[PDB]
């Protein structure tokens, strides 16, 4: 089960710290950055519901690290299932082909 | 490309995939193994520990961070979560079937070997 | 003859929590978002007046669940005049 | 000439109800929707000054009937100078030329 | 000598009345309509400096006609000479051609 | 582009045009006549009473409003204001010469016939 | 190198009076206007630091005649680092 | 990794002086100029954390010395997550590739 977590700040440096804390505190992907004007900016993360909840909690508190940081709003929205894709840079090709060596073609326990 | 084929495959074979996922989950009731899919040379199902994909996450500097969180959090009683190893890309088969996985397995009356074989035959013909 | 529903919020997270609820609460088509300044954003949907009424009601309810969000205005027009379709962003 | 009527609201839902009332109350053509920031939006109609006067009056009362509706400014010009037509966004466009029956 | 006259308002209906009044009060050309955000809009006229002065004055006074009209700023700027051009719609070809029939080509008093 | 030739004709012949304007102004020192150009059939200088150009403005619903105001306000001792009649458009040769128009007329020493013939010959070459 | 002068005003007419005074007072290249919201507009010029200094000074005093105009900030940089030319809108 | 330094101000002249002082005070590259409305603008530099720290401090003090300058917010992130590089406008662009050092 996946969800979306959002933090809206009044000020750009704070939204950067918000986005950085979220992806560092839980296993989420930073998916969006939106601007509606009037100094209001939002960063959006996506991932497992428990991870999203931990990202948002650890994104709001760390705004206090920013001299001048101010949070406006925050919310979490459940998201439908999706066949999520993740393309890696071509330098990790040697990291992918060896992961295939650690998996085994048999899915049976006994 | 092959990405669109997996999406249609997941839509068409949601009952068979839900059955295979439930059968695979019965063998590992605590998710000690994750069900996966490797497309090269041919599409075939594989498995790995919850230590191997997280180690890989460190090697790629946390770029499959969300996938390992979804593999950790999904409910096997209601959700199917199968990672696919592509060229240099990783795709999840992530969906909530109707009916639930256990009902899919009982409805089809197939064995895990029969599920693995036939699913491994449909996608290959679909990719080729 | 296709009704229009609108929820106007102060803030981006609330307008997304308005749009997602409106789509989940009835059979409506999400038209899009309109920004007019001062942090005011409006989500617009179309459909039958009964379905649009249900989605708007659910959207208003779920905004109070948004920390920091706020509903500024909301309105429903059952049978908007054809002229509005070519001036205001109420169609897809 | 052809008169111009304008209703400016603080809020987008109100400006839609204002436009809908104006074109339903009299023989006017909604020709423009203008955004100038800070939540100020204006809908513009063209027609006979008598029809524009009825439409603007109906649009004002209905715009205040909107939940959260707020009217900021309103104005009518009976015979706008020709210079305005090709500088300000009050002109007839081909998208609304069908609703123009003269 | 020509100049440029500007009236900035807070509100769009007011800026329409300002422009209409300026071109009706004196012999000027409405040349510009500018938007800088925050509800601030400006209309610009151009013409003989004495005409421009009468346009701006009547343009500011007539904002009182606008229910909710508010003026923010106004200014007049002197402009260098220019060979101004005026293109007329094709339906005035007869009026121009008849004015051509009124002038005389013997500008030298004999 | 005939509208381009007139701009360089104005910039190049700034002294002779100022020498024609003041001499014409000497004939009509109370602005009884405006100085003008008619490009058809060829460029030749013309004149009209201010009332004539004001009535044409009324016929065209004030589309030459600004030109009527400039023609009414310009100082002939310091400014040149010559109106041009195009096909269905007007161009206003409007500039402030260095030196003043009276000084331009004294410097060149030509009469109004010579200035009229010379400028038209030159202006026809810019167009032809 | 080439200095940069900036005058920031509140309102469009005041920033037009600033630009006109700056170009009329020295041989500076007007490079455009920059709007950042809240009605704040900045006019930017480039030239010799002596001429840019004469433009900014002639811009400031000439705005206090604008009925309703206000100067918010102003600054001159004699030798702007080349990095700024590729990020900030100070050339065009 | 390479750190990110940000100075946000109210007013355009102050943000230019901030960017000029940051890029003159240490080995950092000015990579971004971000506008979010309400007069708030941010300049963004990338480089070594110790160099980024010296740039931000010099930028803050210089932005205050501007006639009318006002600093709104300030932040530094030493080791920003790789995900932020291709979502937020804090990335090395090809226009500033030449100014990048190692």
């Amino acid at each position: 089960s996946i969800a979306v977590g959002m933090i809206e700040t009044l000020g750009f440096p704070a939204v950067v710290e918000a986005a950085d804390s979220m992806v560092k505190a839980a296993r989420v992907t930073l998916v969006g950055y939106e601007k509606i004007g009037s100094g209001r900016v939002t960063v959006i993360v996506r991932g497992d519901v428990s991870e999203v909840q931990a990202s948002v909690t650890a994104g709001i508190e760390n705004i206090r690290r920013v001299n001048g940081g101010e949070v406006l709003s925050n919310h979490i929205i459940a998201r439908p299932h999706e066949n999520l894709e993740y393309v890696l840079p071509i330098r990790y090709t040697e990291a992918v082909e060896q992961f295939r060596e650690i998996v085994n073609p048999s899915i049976i326990r006994r | 490309p092959w990405r669109y084929r997996l999406d249609q495959f997941t839509k068409e074979e949601q009952t068979a995939l839900g059955a295979l996922a439930w059968a695979f989950y019965q063998q590992w009731p605590a998710k000690e193994q994750y069900l996966g899919l490797d497309l090269h040379p041919q599409a075939h199902f594989i498995s790995c520990a919850p230590q191997a994909i997280a180690q890989l996450n460190d090697q790629v500097n946390g770029r499959i961070q969300e996938m390992v969180g979804i593999l950790y959090g999904y409910d096997p009683r209601t959700e199917v979560a199968i990672f696919v190893i592509g060229p240099t890309q990783f795709k999840l088969l992530f969906f909530q079937p109707i009916p639930d996985p256990a009902s899919c397995f009982a409805a089809l009356g197939l064995t895990i070997e029969e599920l693995k074989h036939r699913l491994e035959k449909t996608l290959q013909e679909k990719l080729a």
